[PDB]
RNA sequence: CAUGUGGUUUAAUUCGAAGCAACGCGAAGAACCUUACCAGGCCUUGACAUGCUAGGGAACCCGGGUGAAAGCCUGGGGUGCCCCGCGAGGGGAGCCCUAGCACAGGUGCUGCAUGGCCGUCGUCAGCUCGUGCCGUGAGGUGUUGGGUUAAGUCCCGCAACGAGCGCAACCCCCGCCGUUAGUUGCCAGCGGUUCGGCCGGGCACUCUAACGGGACUGCCCGCGAAAGCGGGAGGAAGGAGGGGACGACGUCUGGUCAGCAUGGCCCUUACGGCCUGGGCGACACACGUGCUACAAUGCCCACUACAAAGCGAUGCCACCCGGCAACGGGGAGCUAAUCGCAAAAAGGUGGGCCCAGUUCGGAUUGGGGUCUGCAACCCGACCCCAUGAAGCCGGAAUCGCUAGUAAUCGCGGAUCAGC
């Protein structure tokens, strides 16, 4: 199931759960999110939400950066979505000819 | 960080150990240890001589340390004064037959570790770091080397952005084992930190 | 790999029959590199297919081979938007290789207790034309035939 | 009537055996040639970097090669001028009988 | 069983000796 | 009185002593068949003389040391093959196309740092 | 805790077990070779400079 | 365990204190740092204060508790469960 | 089941690594120590540096009280010197004490201030410079192009002609051969042969470790403008002989202030220092690496063979004995081509198990012992009796490996008292 690392930061089970809830957006696609991995970090610049997920047709790797941690967490999601959606439909592009 | 140390890499091919001796299973760790404390003292004082090697020879509770160096007089002393005052200081540490010699160096500008401290020094003198390096390689080629490559790292000129400058000239084939390339490192201090001056002198291939 | 085609490894003929084919079949019985153990079993089996059927183990062996060599097979190849079962003839080389593999495999799928026995029996049934090995062979050939349709999609 | 040679360097262990071979063969009488004894190898393996990076070590060794000579029919014309013998630095010598 | 301390095969593994593997 | 070749294989070396006779063979003072008892690999340790009609015509006193029961076997195959070619230098063809006249240099490749053996890499994971 | 620590190492213990190797060169508590008195980083450094006799890079 | 050839172990600085209390007759709070120490038939009836890392734990001793060490009855880890 | 990690728990569960390139990673040895963490008792020029100044005497060795130890208290026996020394007798300086004062010290922070060292893309075939040339210019040319190669490898072509860092080569191992070398190693033939290459004797052979040789697409044929490619011979090896060492300009504001060095910021009876104890080993859970299995190509007892590289003077320990054994008591050999670790295991002959949650499997637990160690409660490895779990070949997903490889079997070493 799903894992989260808070690198050189202290975070709460609240904050963790929200992150659970956020990755859910991906569930839409109805493919398997296998051992998703979220890593949250603080740069000088603002925070960073990393993610690496294997699904039956490939992996998601992403990085969101923002002054707001939550915003960074979302940007992470925006990138992941895109990747996954392209993962699920790059197939269909070449059906004919 | 990729590159191999070009001296550890020629050891017993084009460059021979800075310590030649055997010592047994039971002694080596202490034997080597003096050689180290010996070199600290020696390099500590003999900086001002411009020393480029400290050899240590041993047989049986006695050692002949050869010092090769740029300006031998500073080591020798007042008409013979320091040299022994050091064999004195020496076997204070050594406690055995500390037989100190000297050697002169024909060209300090064809001895790498020298060229290195020189330009390392210049930067502490608040000098123009691009130009220093430019000249170091420029002097070493006028001094006849087959190749030359000086390399400075760190907050150059004082910058907040750690930068890494270098120039080189002729050939400096670090991949070649038969090529003799002298390498020497000087670590320069400034008010804002450490800059890493590396020197590469290719002298000739056997 | 990419560049030039690989070379067929040459086997050292076995020190009982001197047959190149026999060698391969032993090594297919070989597990963990313990070759002698595997060598034992092949011969063990011949002991059985000599007594249990009164003539040359060897001859029976090469028949079980010709009777498990599959001639046409399918090789999946996506055309357009569907994965097609494409019919193709098995290279001579590969008929052997396969027919070997299936022989042993079919065997280990058996209830008689020593490996020594099964390799005999399977090699017995398959030599005539019966046997779980042939069942794999027979099947592989129907798959080819049924799909005769998609055979201009051969490469 | 025999000498034993232990050092880290081989151009020297060979050169010094070679000369003692020449010392007592000239100076009388019989010398059983410099025998090349099997080298005992002290090896060192060490992780290249200072922190993490487990699978990139550097490989080091310490060859201590052995040498034995015999001066067969002794004749202390030799046994004298061996106290007058020129031995390099990186070799230690052993004599018993 | 390369891990059952109580056999010949086992004391070889665990690099020991006992009743089931004497010297 | 005698014929010799030196046989090698992996870390195994074979000293072969041929002396024409009833064809009988010995390994380290021990009977051939007694030494390789139950190793089918054996009968081609004596193989190269069969490439030259020589089974019973020569005997074999044989020393062997190092390696394993089989590379040893292999080196013997080289060593006896070696000796028949000194005994009879017109034996080049009819031993060399059979390849007996060579010594496969195929030895254990080194265990490397970062791997598990010579080549078996360690198992990793993207996710 | 550094020089305070390298010092506690130098001195003789209140019991015999507490003998622990430090590097003589940098003070490192871990990966310290008996044969040299050095930890593996230091070990590597001098050997590279050449200040380690017989010690060369092994290639095989 | 600890070898039988050697002697069943007490810290000496505790053993004496045990027995200094035998002379006058028990019973004192013996604050201790000695989990290392076996419980001894001479310790029965006493209540030794065993140090677990934070606290000197009041520990009563009886007949059934002789072979064990002093640290067993001042456990060290606090764990009320998970969640 | 072992180990790392996420997490939660906690007095504390020290800290860093973070997709590939963090996760049996720094840790090539956490009971104490280590050890940076917590509780508690302490220390204030201080565990260590260089000093300046007053009181002792220097310098050292030994116990006494309290105390968990640390510490707080402490009873003792003499400073050489050069001095006025016949003596009372004072100075002095290596080295300790006590009090001050400088200062020490900090694994406290910033790898987004840094040197160094490493990972990585990548052993990938690349990255550039000089001058000329083209372009107002960023920049192009060269480095593209035809062919070839493992390759910016070579050929040919060309506004280019050269050159540099890389590729290659020179270094190491294995493969064949010769030279030198003959004990502690080797033993073909003679003699003994105490039945052990044990002795005579020899270096043949085996080996040992040093020095050269050898392979160069050289030869042949064919294809080729050429470089080269296909193929045959000779050879131990043939087209790069198999492996290693070596990693371009740079990239990832990659990793490390906790190896070290280091600018700056920060602590100063404390963010330093010492010690006892606890913690780093926590356990509703999740992940990574792995060990052993689920068995008859298998398991068990017996008997029988064949390695290699290493290590070994508070060390390896033959062999003798007590012991079911771990082990213990004796005790020979060796600074080790001698003496020892030592048995290699798979394997081989034989015998039992007869398809069973078992003669599989070896977790968990009870109980009894061994060793290290000041001490194995937390928390060591090992032996023996008993216990004899999950597990019947593993979903989605997914790792390795192209030959002496994968698979499978054992052996050594580092660190280390033990583990
Ligand atoms: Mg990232
Ligand atoms: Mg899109
Ligand atoms: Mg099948
Ligand atoms: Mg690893
Ligand atoms: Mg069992
Ligand atoms: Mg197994
Ligand atoms: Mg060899
Ligand atoms: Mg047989
Ligand atoms: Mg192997
Ligand atoms: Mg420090
Ligand atoms: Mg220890
Ligand atoms: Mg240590
Ligand atoms: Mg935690
Ligand atoms: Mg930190
Ligand atoms: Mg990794
Ligand atoms: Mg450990
Ligand atoms: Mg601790
Ligand atoms: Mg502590
Ligand atoms: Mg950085
Ligand atoms: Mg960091
Ligand atoms: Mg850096
Ligand atoms: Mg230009
Ligand atoms: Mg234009
Ligand atoms: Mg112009
Ligand atoms: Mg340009
Ligand atoms: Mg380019
Ligand atoms: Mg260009
Ligand atoms: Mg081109
Ligand atoms: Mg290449
Ligand atoms: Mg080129
Ligand atoms: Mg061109
Ligand atoms: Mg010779
Ligand atoms: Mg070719
Ligand atoms: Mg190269
Ligand atoms: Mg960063
Ligand atoms: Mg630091
Ligand atoms: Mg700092
Ligand atoms: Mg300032
Ligand atoms: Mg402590
Ligand atoms: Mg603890
Ligand atoms: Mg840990
Ligand atoms: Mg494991
Ligand atoms: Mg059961
Ligand atoms: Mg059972
Ligand atoms: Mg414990
Ligand atoms: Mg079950
Ligand atoms: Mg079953
Ligand atoms: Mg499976
Ligand atoms: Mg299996
Ligand atoms: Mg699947
Ligand atoms: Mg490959
Ligand atoms: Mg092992
Ligand atoms: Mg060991
Ligand atoms: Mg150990
Ligand atoms: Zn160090």
């Amino acid at each position: 199931t799903m894992n989260i690392t808070s690198k050189q930061m202290e975070i709460t089970p609240a904050i963790r759960q929200h992150v659970a809830d956020r990755l859910a957006k991906l569930e839409k696609w109805q493919t398997h999110l296998i051992n998703p991995h979220i890593i949250l970090s603080k740069e000088p610049q603002g925070f960073v939400a990393d993610a690496t997920i294997n699904t039956p047709n490939g992996v998601l790797v992403a990085s969101g950066k923002h002054e707001d941690m939550y915003t960074a967490i979302n940007e992470l999601i925006n990138k992941l979505e895109r990747q996954l959606n392209k993962l699920q439909h790059k197939g269909e592009a070449r059906r004919a000819a | 960080g990729n590159k191999i140390h070009p001296i550890g890499f020629r050891l017993g091919i084009t460059r021979d150990w800075e310590s030649r001796w055997y010592a047994g299973k039971k002694q080596y760790r202490h034997l080597l240890l003096e050689d180290q404390r010996i070199r600290g003292l020696l390099e500590k004082e003999l900086y001002s001589a411009g020393l480029a090697r400290v050899d240590i020879e041993r047989a049986a509770d006695n050692v002949a340390v050869t010092v090769h160096v740029a300006k031998p007089g500073v080591v020798i002393g007042r008409g013979g004064e320091r040299i022994r005052v050091l064999r004195e200081e020496l076997a204070k540490l050594t406690g055995k037959n500390v037989a100190l010699n000297v050697q002169e160096v024909q060209n300090p500008n064809l001895s790498a570790p020298l060229v290195a401290q020189r330009v390392a020094e210049q930067i502490e003198r608040r000098f123009a770091v691009r130009r220093a390096i430019k000249q170091a390689v420029q002097r070493v080629m006028e001094s006849g080397a087959k190749g030359a490559k000086v390399i400075v790292s760190g907050r150059i000129g004082g910058a907040e952005q750690a930068r890494t400058e270098w120039a080189a000239q002729g050939r400096v084939p670090l991949h070649t084992l038969r090529a003799n390339i002298d390498y020497g490192f000087a670590l320069a201090r400034t008010t804002y930190g450490v800059l890493g001056v590396k020197a590469y002198i290719f002298l000739g291939e056997v | 790999a990419r560049r030039r085609r690989a070379e067929v490894r040459q086997l050292q003929p076995d020190l009982v029959y001197g047959d190149v084919l026999v060698t391969a079949f032993i090594n297919k019985i070989m597990r963990d590199g313990k070759k002698n153990l595997a060598a034992r079993i092949f011969y063990d089996a011949c002991k059985i297919i000599q007594e249990k059927t009164g003539q040359e183990p060897l001859k029976v062996f090469k028949q079980a081979v010709e009777n498990v060599k599959p001639r046409m097979e399918v090789r999946s190849r996506r055309v357009g938007g569907a994965n097609y079962q494409v019919p193709m003839e098995v290279s001579p080389r590969r008929q052997q290789s396969l027919a070997l593999r299936w022989l042993v495999q079919a065997a280990n799928q058996r209830p008689e207790r020593r490996a020594a026995v099964r390799i005999a029996h399977e090699l017995m049934d398959a030599a005539e034309g019966k046997g779980g090995a042939v069942k794999k062979k027979e099947d592989v050939e129907r798959m080819a035939e049924a799909n005769r349709a998609y055979a201009h999609y051969r490469w | 009537i025999r000498i034993k040679l232990r050092g880290f360097d081989h151009k020297t262990l060979d050169a010094s055996a070679q000369k003692i071979v020449e010392a007592a063969r000239r100076s009388g009488a019989q010398v059983s040639g410099p025998i090349p004894l099997p080298t005992r190898v002290r090896r060192f393996t060490v992780i290249r970097g200072p922190f993490k990076h487990k699978d990139s070590r550097e490989h080091f060794e310490l060859r201590t090669h052995n040498r034995l000579v015999d001066i067969i029919n002794p004749n202390r014309k030799t046994i004298e001028q061996l106290m007058t013998l020129d031995l390099p630095t990186g070799v230690e010598i052993e004599i018993k009988t | 069983g390369k891990g059952d301390r109580r056999t010949r095969r086992g004391k070889i593994w665990r690099g020991t000796y006992g009743k089931y593997r004497p010297r | 009185e005698q014929y010799y070749g030196t046989g090698r294989r992996k870390e195994a070396v074979a000293r072969v002593f041929l002396r024409p006779g009833n064809g009988k063979v010995t390994v380290n003072g021990q009977d051939f068949n007694e030494y390789f008892q139950g190793l089918v690999r054996a009968v081609a340790a004596l193989e190269p003389l069969r490439a030259v009609d020589a089974l019973g015509h020569f005997d074999a006193y044989i020393t062997v040391r190092g390696g394993g029961k089989s590379g040893q076997i292999d080196a013997i195959k080289l060593g006896i093959a070696r000796a028949l070619v000194q005994y009879n230098p017109d034996y080049r063809a009819k031993l060399k196309p059979l390849g007996f006249l060579t010594r496969d240099a195929r030895v254990v490749e080194r265990k490397k740092y970062g791997k598990h053996k010579a080549r078996r890499a360690p198992q990793y994971s993207k996710r | 805790a550094r020089k305070a620590l390298i010092e506690k190492a130098k001195r003789t213990p209140k019991f015999k077990v507490r003998a622990y190797t430090r590097c003589v060169r940098c003070g490192r508590a871990r990966s310290v070779y008996r044969f040299f008195g050095l930890c593996r980083i230091c070990l590597r450094e001098l050997a590279h400079k050449g200040q380690l006799p017989g010690v060369r890079k092994a290639s095989w | 365990p600890r070898s039988l050839k050697k002697g069943v172990f007490v810290d000496d600085h505790l053993l004496e204190k045990v027995l200094e209390l035998n002379a006058k007759g028990e019973k004192r709070l013996i604050k201790t740092w000695s989990r290392r120490s076996t419980i001894v038939p001479e310790m029965v009836g006493h209540t030794i204060a065993v140090y677990n890392g934070k606290q000197h734990v009041p520990v009563y001793i009886t007949e059934n508790m002789v072979g064990h060490k002093l640290g067993e009855f001042a456990p060290t880890r606090t764990y009320r469960g998970h969640g």
